[PDB]
């Protein structure tokens, strides 16, 4: 990080320490955009 | 005037300008057949 105490949390573990699953951008419009890794179960979970 | 709602609906979608009732309705999205309206607004089976 750049300064100790960035995006801290009341809880005591910051939960940006663990694995991110998604990721999000911007829209046509400028809007934000809700990517989840779940999508993948249309792609990855074929039969092939 | 005043509506009940979920606690766990997002703050990405308030931030911009948006419809009261959450699911997007209009007039403008269709235009070539006419029994198509009424679940342009009244189907849920369908996406937003």
């Amino acid at each position: 990080t750049r300064h100790a105490g960035d995006f801290s949390t009341v809880s005591e573990q910051d939960p940006r320490q663990f694995p991110p699953q998604g990721i999000f951008f911007y829209n046509k419009d400028g809007i934000l955009t809700q990517l989840t890794l779940r999508d993948a179960m249309g792609t990855i979970c074929h039969s092939s | 005037e005043f509506v009940a709602m979920p606690v766990s609906t997002d703050l990405q979608y308030f931030r911009t300008a948006c419809n009261p009732r959450g699911r997007a309705s209009g007039m403008l999205y269709m235009g070539d057949r006419d029994a198509d309206i009424e679940a342009i607004m009244f189907d849920h089976t369908q996406s937003d």
